[PDB]
């Protein structure tokens, strides 16, 4: 399979090993980046938060400001990804992360 | 006494399993999906030309002692098998394409006559291909070869003419179908992040596909080298290069070795079914 290493205030997710294609990425506790680029956010965030996408990298970021204490949680990045162009769509986790203040 | 074994080794072996392939597919009848019955019929093509290999067997060792009727349908068999191949991959290749770009299905929610009907169009089409061979190919006897091979009769401008029919149609109409809709579905398929509307449905219709164009590729690489040598032969005869019988005796040996190639695909094919195929196994035994 393939890995997803996460980052320690900047959140930086990347993946490695043999893939074809990655279609999406995103964190989660909120925010998704597909990849031709648009961006989904929830629909009590308005514009509190930012997450910028680098393919060429196979990397996703997310930018958070004024950040508030109802935040202190553990926060996963989620990646879609076929291993072939024959095979299935699946999805892979990472370890986590955790926010200390 | 090599060939008459070698033909038939090859004729038990195409013969058990096309036989299997046909059984298994028939057990299941009235439930059978536009590309089963599609490879159905290629089987039923390939096991008629096998069919054919005693015949040869014993032309190999003793002559052609069969008459002029037997002749005319092992010719008319042969050419038959890679006509009926060619357009039943292309009719294949088409429904595939509209599957896969346009998500429309044809063979899906219109009724099973809509397949069965344009499998018997496409076997009067390769009959309609293979009467001349009917009006010609009688049993000879030369002199200098006390023996009575098949062989035509109508006269060499007819030949030239026949020959860039069959290659034309039978091999440049097929390839460019083929690379038409291969493209588009390759073009269509390597960026979609999720193909119909659900992620079941598009790992099947992957592996469907997957399966079709390992078909398609091993006919066409079993049947291309011999149409390059009727392509050969077509231009040496019009003018294009010489006739020299240093590039006769080369060319006879060639149609030889691709004509066994032909051969060879109709018991080739169900045991790359079969391999590549694992769940048909799982559903035959
Ligand atoms: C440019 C297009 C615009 C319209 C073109 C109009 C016609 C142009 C004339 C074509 C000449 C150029 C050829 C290349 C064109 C690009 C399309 C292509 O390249 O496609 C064509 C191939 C070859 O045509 P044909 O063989 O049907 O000849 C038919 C002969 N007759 C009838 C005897 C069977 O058709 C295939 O199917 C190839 C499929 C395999 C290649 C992709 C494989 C991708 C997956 C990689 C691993 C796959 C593992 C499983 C596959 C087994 C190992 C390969
Ligand atoms: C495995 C079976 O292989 C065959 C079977 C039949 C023929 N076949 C032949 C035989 C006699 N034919 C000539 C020929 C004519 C036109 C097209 N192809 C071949 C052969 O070269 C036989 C042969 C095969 C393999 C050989 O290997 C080698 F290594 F020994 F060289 C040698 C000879 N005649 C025909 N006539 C009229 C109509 C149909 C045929 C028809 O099909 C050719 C192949
Ligand atoms: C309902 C009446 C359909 C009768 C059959 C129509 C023609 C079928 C034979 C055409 C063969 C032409 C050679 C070739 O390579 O064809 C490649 C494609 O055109 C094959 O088309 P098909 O999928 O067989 O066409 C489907 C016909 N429909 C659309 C009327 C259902
Ligand atoms: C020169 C001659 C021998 C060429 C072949 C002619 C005969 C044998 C061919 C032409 C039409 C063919 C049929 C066309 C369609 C079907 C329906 C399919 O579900 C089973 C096979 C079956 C029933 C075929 C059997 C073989 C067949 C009858």
């Amino acid at each position: 399979q393939v890995q997803l290493q996460e980052s320690g205030l900047r959140l930086s997710c990347a993946a490695s090993g043999t893939i074809f294609r990655l279609y999406d990425m995103g964190w989660y506790r909120v925010a998704s980046i597909t990849s031709g680029g648009s961006t989904k956010y929830g629909d009590s965030v308005k514009g509190r938060f930012t997450i910028s996408r680098d393919n060429a990298k196979n990397t996703v970021y997310l930018q958070m400001s004024s950040l508030k204490p109802e935040d202190t949680a553990v926060y996963y990045c989620n990646a879609e990804y076929r291993t072939g162009i024959w095979e299935e769509l699946l999805d892979g986790w990472g370890q986590g992360t955790q926010v200390t203040v | 006494a090599f060939l008459p074994a070698l033909y038939s080794l090859l004729f038990l072996l195409g013969l058990l399993g096309n036989g299997a392939v046909a059984a298994v597919l028939l057990s299941r009848r009235t439930a059978l999906s536009s590309t089963d019955t599609f490879l159905l019929h290629l089987a039923v093509a390939d096991t008629l030309l096998v069919l054919t290999l005693p015949l040869w067997a014993v032309d190999a060792a003793v002559q052609w002692v069969f008459g002029s009727g037997l002749c005319k349908v092992a010719g008319a068999l042969f050419n038959i098998n890679f006509y009926a191949g060619a357009l039943l991959l292309a009719c294949i290749s088409f429904d595939r394409y509209l599957n896969i770009v346009h998500a429309t299905q044809l063979y899906r929610r219109g009724p099973p006559a809509r397949v069965t009907l344009t499998c018997l169009a496409v076997w009067g089409l390769c009959l309609l291909f293979a009467l001349p061979d009917f009006i010609f190919l009688s049993a000879h006897h030369d002199e200098r070869l006390n023996a009575t091979h098949c062989q035509y009769n109508f006269p060499q401008v007819g030949r030239t003419a026949l020959r860039v029919l069959q290659l034309v149609a039978g091999f440049l109409l097929p390839l460019l179908v083929m690379a038409y809709c291969y493209a588009h579905i390759l073009a269509r398929l390597k960026s979609v992040r999720l193909l119909s509307g659900s992620r079941e449905k598009d790992r099947n219709l992957r592996r469907i596909t997957r399966l079709v164009v390992v078909v398609v590729v091993a006919f066409a690489l079993c049947w291309t080298p011999y149409h390059l040598v009727v392509l050969v032969d077509i231009l040496m005869d019009l003018g294009a290069l010489a006739r020299n019988c240093g590039r006769e005796s080369r060319v006879d040996v060639a149609k030889s070795v691709t004509s066994g190639l032909g051969y060879m695909h109709c018991c080739l094919n169900p045991l790359l079914y079969a391999f590549v195929g694992v769940k048909f196994r799982e559903r035959m035994w």
